[PDB]
DNA sequence: CGTGTCAGAGTGTCACGGATGC
DNA sequence: GCATCCGTGAGTCGAGG
RNA sequence: CUCGA
């Protein structure tokens, strides 16, 4: 940059590469991978036609591949993510609320960076643990060791809602429960008719 | 509210999308007030 | 500051790198700021100069 | 000139390769959460990058300087805030969950009310409706029904004693 | 509020498949 | 062209902490 | 955490 800087444009982090997709022919690519599956070698192949998979979807959709980078983040309701009082007089609230809070504080922070005009080197270092934070609010533990709370827990994060045995489908969409039933020990009774 | 509805669509959600649905920013980083239990504006409670 | 979203950068297989045909390690460290990316190049101007 | 201002921004990435990672370290035994201690390195060094006297002596230690600074923003965060909340987590075992009751005494007196409703005359119903359904003032269904005010003051006083003598002749507990 | 030695985490699963990587 | 490594999955119900 | 089929 301080020699060619008027030749070229760079950048780093999250936002380049939403550059990236801007800058970036969809049916070109398209047809880029049509011809190497056309004819081409089972070894440099197979990884042409997987690839066609992800690119041509985004074609026929007509939704954009620019979604997958965020410029806001939704926050789900407050009932959805509740803070419970105490019989001790504290409080007790949802991690949901200790992962937004972690990306409000942190973009609050940037926000002030770029504002003061700080060295590029802290609002790039702040700008990583942004992305690290939008990534632990959608899905704590993906990448790398996961943002544990009190105690070495590691912090539920929304993807976690829908995960296996105690996510939101398993738990309480495929088996609710119901009003009107009981429960109680069985004993044999041999007078009772089959019915 | 019926309960004969064909097809149940996704797609990615638009940033554009998410204002959309969004009924304010969440601007200050505090819950409620832990007097009053009144939650704090542009809180993450905020009413 | 645009941010992206996990389920498509560290999700297998890796949604973004199969878009833009970069590799993964390259993409962690792009997103990260391990590495700058380069998003345009003059090259026209370059053949000029 | 140009080449001044950069100079700031190359002092600045100098002391984050010899004390941002030492420093990191100290928070994290403070508070226990990695990602805290990432929050408290950021402010830390901004306040560094706001403090040119501390970064003016390097024949005095700046890395302790960091370390106060870290410890004064733990232990300002260790106040009220943090007092009441850091306490319990919902998703964390042992926090009872919440209830609501069920609508089954709300659903039989709303039952019960509807039938007294129905043996009232249709300005008696239409007046009890429009001040304990609806809210309204005694001056607003004067208004909206176009009689007098006292009119609607004597209606809902007969409507309501109306209403106890059909709940009583039924056995509604007073 | 101001801040000028340094003090620093959990660890006994595994089968299986496929994208990831020297 | 392949060994590596990452991410996925691993019974259901009930009582007390 | 501890137990029941």
């Amino acid at each position: 940059v301080d020699r060619y800087g008027e030749y070229f444009t760079g950048a780093m982090g999250a936002e380049s590469i939403q550059k990236l997709i801007e800058n970036f022919d969809i049916d070109a690519e398209a047809e880029s991978l049509r011809d190497v599956i056309r004819n081409g070698k089972g070894q440099k192949k197979l990884r042409a036609l997987k690839r066609l998979k992800v690119v041509a979807a985004f074609q026929q959709s007509g939704n954009s591949p620019m979604g997958m980078v965020l410029d806001a983040v939704p926050v789900i309701p407050p009932e959805l993510r509740p803070m419970v009082q105490l019989d001790g007089g504290r409080f007790a609230t949802s991690d949901l609320n200790d992962l937004y809070r972690r990306v409000i504080n942190r973009n609050n922070r940037l926000k002030r960076l770029i504002d003061l005009g700080a060295p590029e080197i802290i609002v790039n270092n702040e700008k990583r643990m942004l992305q690290e934070s939008v990534d632990a609010l959608f899905d704590n533990g993906r990448r790398g060791r996961p943002v544990t709370g009190p105690g070495n827990r590691p912090l539920k994060s929304l993807s976690d809602l829908l995960k296996g045995k105690q996510g939101r489908f398993r738990q309480n969409l495929l088996g609710k429960r119901v009003d009107y039933s009981g429960r109680s020990v069985i004993v044999v009774g041999p007078q009772l008719k089959l019915h | 509210d019926v309960n004969f509805f064909d097809e149940l669509r996704i797609g990615l959600a638009t940033a554009e999308d998410i204002r959309q649905w969004s009924y304010g920013e969440v601007k200050k980083p505090e819950t409620i007030n832990y007097r009053t239990l009144k939650p704090e504006k542009d809180g993450l409670f905020c009413e | 500051a645009p941010v992206t979203h996990i389920w498509y950068f560290k999700g297998v297989p890796s949604r973004l790198g199969y878009l833009l045909d970069l590799a993964p390690k390259d993409l962690e460290k792009i997103i990260y700021f391990a590495a700058y990316v380069i998003t345009s190049v003059d090259e026209e101007m370059r053949h000029n100069e | 000139v140009s080449g001044a201002a950069a100079a700031e921004a190359a002092l600045m990435r100098a002391l984050y390769d010899e004390h941002a990672a030492v420093l990191w370290r100290y928070a994290l035994r403070l508070t226990g959460d990695a990602a805290q201690a990432e929050d408290v390195v950021q402010e830390t060094l901004l306040r560094a990058w706001q403090h040119p006297e501390v970064i003016g002596d390097t024949a005095r230690p700046a890395r302790a300087w960091l370390f106060t600074v870290a410890r004064n923003m733990i232990i300002d965060e260790r106040r009220s805030a943090r007092f009441r909340n850091v306490v319990g987590s919902t998703d964390q075992s042992g926090t009872p969950e919440q209830s609501t009751p069920d609508e089954v005494n709300a659903a039989l007196d709303r039952l019960l009310i509807a039938d007294a409703l129905a043996q009232l005359s249709a300005e008696h119903r239409a007046v009890i409706q429009r001040s304990y359904y609806r809210g309204w003032s005694t001056a607003q269904i004067a208004t909206d029904l176009g009689i007098a005010e006292g009119t609607v003051k004597s209606r809902l006083h007969y409507a309501v004693r109306a209403l106890r003598l059909t709940l009583q002749e039924l056995g509604v507990t007073r």
